[PDB]
């Protein structure tokens, strides 16, 4: 039936229940997030990349004049040069030695090579997250995917789960991002059209091949100092190029919480993140009444060596007396200390050796056998090792971080205290009403 | 687009102090050591190393 457990998002990492309905026996589950993704909406702006500058052949009129036109093309430019009196290798171009009005153009297209080297603009909104689990219930083991939000009933053959809301907001994505070959940035570019020589987007396009692009180069065109025939000009350096020179570092280096940031769609991956609230309908031919699972007796728990450590630096072997065989599940009933198995063979005498993962330095936690209840005691010396290749199984908490001894330690001073406080209260009242007594 | 070969460093030894490590870098040539933390901050790093 249903069960409403808290999963923490951390990829990787199983987490273990025991649903305890009130007429069957015990049922393990195991609930472990394997992957999931953060893609957000994305609208694309423009397309930019290091523009070409083309300088047409130029116009000449012998003994007339010329005048500017209008035109669409990006950053188009144009000047008319009169006093003119051009040259090429034949010679004299014009039959007038003054008055020959010279025509120059400029505009900016595409690179040839922009079908590769070029940048993305685009605005993210409300990042979404879905995750696959693996869910193990019993005997049967099954996997899904589902969307963290609170209502969709997450895919679940002869189940049903549904997850969220996440317990944090959390985006790598800033509301503006550029994507460049495969590589994301957090990076502020202009809107559409309002353009900047030299700067990131000072040419911008819907489409690389679209036929309207809108630039500012900063094109200037200057007269012909020589007698050859010229289009002398200048201009500002490209905004792109500049760019990819200050570019800075991408979004897969900096991005919190582990996250793997891919493109195609723009997602990040395998966030470690919040916790996700799950609730799952259990189908009712995974329960077993307890007519059927094996009763124990009695059952004890001895403590090995103990270390709080990431990795299962803990053990310990149970001690039982069941009626008959069968495979009854175990769990530990503690936030802080966390089983590597979840069900075992038990026979009519025996023991199992048990491994498990705390944070406390002492091991108080309760340990169910076929749903019969034992209590380990034991402390945790600290671990050798300073640094591992594995995450925390367990969370630290403030209660079962600080020491038995140390607590006794603490209780045993402020407890002095507060009964020498105590006893001066009292013997101030008693030697006070004592006045009243007397007379 | 096509597949080009690209060089693979000497891989680095790790002394593991406590609540950190440090990384002994062997390189020739400038290649590129990049490390982040895994919670909420980061505290992104990036640094072209040559020599040992």
């Amino acid at each position: 039936f249903e069960h409403a457990t808290t999963v923490p998002n951390v990829p990787g990492i199983p987490y273990k229940a025991l649903v305890e309905r009130a007429g069957y026996a015990p049922l393990n589950l195991e609930i472990t997030v394997v992957s999931s993704e953060l893609t957000p909406s994305t609208n694309k702006e423009y397309v930019t990349c290091k523009f070409h500058t083309v300088i047409p052949s130029p116009q000449v009129k012998c003994c007339g004049s010329l005048e500017c036109k209008a035109s669409s093309k990006a950053d188009y430019t144009c000047r008319v040069f009169g006093g003119v009196y051009p040259f090429m290798w034949g010679g004299a171009q014009c039959f007038c030695d003054s008055e020959n009005t010279q025509l120059s153009e400029a505009y900016v297209e595409f690179a040839p090579d922009c079908t590769i080297d070029h940048a993305v603009a685009l605005k993210v909104h409300t990042a979404a997250l879905k995750v696959g689990l693996r869910i193990v219930y019993g005997n049967t083991t099954a996997h899904l995917d589902t969307f963290v939000n609170g209502v969709t009933p997450g895919s679940s053959r002869d189940l049903k789960v549904i997850a969220g809301p996440i317990s944090a907001a959390f985006s790598p994505f800033d509301h503006k991002v550029v994507i460049r070959k495969g590589l994301v940035y957090n990076y502020d570019f202009p809107e559409y059209g309002a353009m900047k020589p030299g700067a990131f987007g000072d040419i911008q396009a819907s489409s690389l091949d679209a036929t309207d692009i809108v630039a500012r180069t900063d094109i200037r065109l200057l007269k012909p100092s020589v007698k050859n025939i010229h289009v002398p000009y200048t201009q500002a350096v490209s905004g792109y190029e500049m760019w990819k020179n200050n570019s800075g570092r991408p979004l897969q280096e900096t991005a919190p919480f582990g996250c793997k940031i891919e493109v195609e769609p723009l997602r990040a991956s395998n966030c470690a993140y919040g916790h996700i609230p799950i609730s799952i309908d259990i189908p009712d031919a995974a329960f077993v009444r307890s007519s059927e699972s094996p009763t124990i007796l009695e059952v004890s728990c001895t403590v090995a060596d103990c270390i709080y450590s990431a990795d299962f630096g803990g053990s310990l072997t149970l001690q039982y007396k069941a009626d008959r065989e069968g495979h009854c599940p175990v769990h530990s009933h503690s936030t802080t200390a966390v089983l590597k198995e979840a069900t075992t063979h038990v026979t009519a005498v025996g023991s199992i050796t048990l491994h498990f993962s705390t944070s406390s330095p002492q091991a108080n936690f309760i340990v169910s056998l076929c749903g019969k209840k034992s209590t380990c005691n034991a402390e945790c010396k600290p671990p050798a090792d300073h640094i591992i290749g594995e995450p925390h199984k367990v969370d630290q908490e403030f209660q079962a971080a600080v020491s038995k001894t140390s607590w006794n330690w603490l209780l045993a001073l402020f407890g002095g205290a507060s009964s020498l406080i105590v006893v001066g209260l009292i013997v101030l009242v008693c030697s006070s009403m004592l006045i009243n007594t007397r007379r | 687009p096509t597949v080009c070969p690209v060089p693979l460093a000497h891989t680095p030894t790790v002394t593991k102090w406590f609540k950190g490590i440090t990384l002994h870098l062997t390189a020739m040539r400038p290649t590129l050591l990049t490390t982040r933390k895994l919670g909420l901050r980061a505290d992104a790093t990036a640094e072209w190393i040559t020599g040992s």
